[PDB]
């Protein structure tokens, strides 16, 4: 149930650089062996990105509510369903509208729904079936929603050290809501490593929420509160801004590579 | 097409058209592609006259 998990030893600031990472599919159509100019809310090249360490190494329960500003760019390149789902609300308390985003890695329950989340929602499964589902109070109103389930998106089933390179991309424009998404296997340490990467808006669907600020909801391990574990978590947060970009659309109609037209002189 | 309307020939293309990309466009940003909505098969557009 909805536990007062607390396992909090504030972590000390970290700041990485995100490299030319974090860059979509701007509109769905084919365009080939062409450069095209386009102005969105793109995660500027070589910004300064926050990296959360969910990991028990160092207890820490790295849940805190961040804002959305314009968009929000994750790369949560963690291991075998660490982090499940978001939340994205102005309160999320219950008062005003807040649309949850779960997986559980067999199923899709995008919800408005407005739930009272007490605390620090979140989940995990019990040493397996997964057990910890209180992440909130009661329903309230619930709004659209979205019984129908695509795919589980997190797409597991890579090991190494955290080989399952997962970014996704959320936006809310106006209406609708985008969720882009790409998958790529490197090795590394922790770190955004470098290349270029974009695969296709995953899943777009219609809200229309104020989406003012959100977090995410982090799966554990029932042995409670302190009897957990974390494996390793690569929490990544990146604030979109509005850039121009020109991307290269080679001949088979991908994304090779993109510039920035706001970084250098070059 | 789903309201692309247009006029011209349409010829089976070997365009490779990843799934999520629907239309399709050359440099002057005019539609030389479609994906046909019943059967997902692209057909590019060539102008009459
Ligand atoms: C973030 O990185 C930028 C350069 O990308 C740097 O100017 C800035 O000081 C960094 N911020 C922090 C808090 O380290
Ligand atoms: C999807 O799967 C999860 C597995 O935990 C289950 O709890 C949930 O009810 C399923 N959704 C539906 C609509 O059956
Ligand atoms: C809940 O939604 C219903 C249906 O639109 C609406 O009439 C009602 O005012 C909403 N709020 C509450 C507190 O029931
Ligand atoms: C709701 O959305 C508006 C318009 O984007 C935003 O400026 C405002 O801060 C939000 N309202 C509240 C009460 O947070
Ligand atoms: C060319 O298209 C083919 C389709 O069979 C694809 O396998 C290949 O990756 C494409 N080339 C590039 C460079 O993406
Ligand atoms: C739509 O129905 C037609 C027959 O009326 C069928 O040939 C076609 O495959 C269907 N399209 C889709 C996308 O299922």
């Amino acid at each position: 149930q909805c536990v007062n998990l607390t396992t909090r030893t504030q972590l000390p600031p970290a700041y990485t650089n995100s490299f030319t990472r974090g860059v979509y599919y701007p509109d769905k159509v084919f365009r080939s062996s062409v450069l095209h100019s386009t102005q969105d809310l793109f995660l500027p090249f070589f910004s300064n990105v926050t990296w959360f360490h969910a990991i028990h190494v160092t207890k820490r329960f790295d849940n805190p509510v961040l804002p959305f500003n314009d968009g929000v760019y994750f790369a949560s390149t963690e291991k075998s369903n660490i982090i499940r789902g978001w939340i994205f609300g102005t309160t999320l308390d219950s008062k005003t509208q807040s649309l949850l985003i779960v997986n559980n890695a067999t199923n899709v329950v995008i919800k408005v729904c407005e739930f009272q989340f007490c605390n620090d929602p979140f989940l995990g499964v019990y040493y397996w079936m997964e057990s910890e589902f209180r992440v909130y109070s009661s329903a309230n109103n619930c709004t659209f929603e979205y019984v129908s389930q695509p795919f589980l998106m997190d797409l597991e089933g890579k090991q190494g050290n955290f080989k399952n390179l997962r970014e996704f991309v959320f936006k809310n424009i106006d209406g609708y809501f985008k969720i882009y998404s790409k998958h790529t296997p490197i090795n590394l340490v922790r770190d955004l490593p470098q290349g270029f990467s974009a695969l296709e808006p995953l899943v777009d669907l219609p809200i229309g929420i104020n989406i003012t600020r959100f977090q995410t909801l982090l799966a554990l391990h029932r042995s409670s509160s302190s009897g957990w574990t974390a494996g390793a978590a690569a929490y990544y947060v990146g604030y979109l801004q509005p850039r121009t970009f020109l991307l290269k659309y080679n001949e088979n109609g991908t994304i090779t590579d993109a510039v920035d037209c706001a970084l250098d002189p070059l | 097409f789903n309201g692309l309307t247009g006029t011209g020939v349409l010829t089976e293309s070997n365009k490779k058209f990843l799934p999520f990309q629907q239309f399709g466009r050359d440099i002057a940003d005019t539609t030389d592609a479609v994906r046909d909505p019943q059967t997902l098969e692209i057909l590019d557009i060539t102008p009459c006259s």
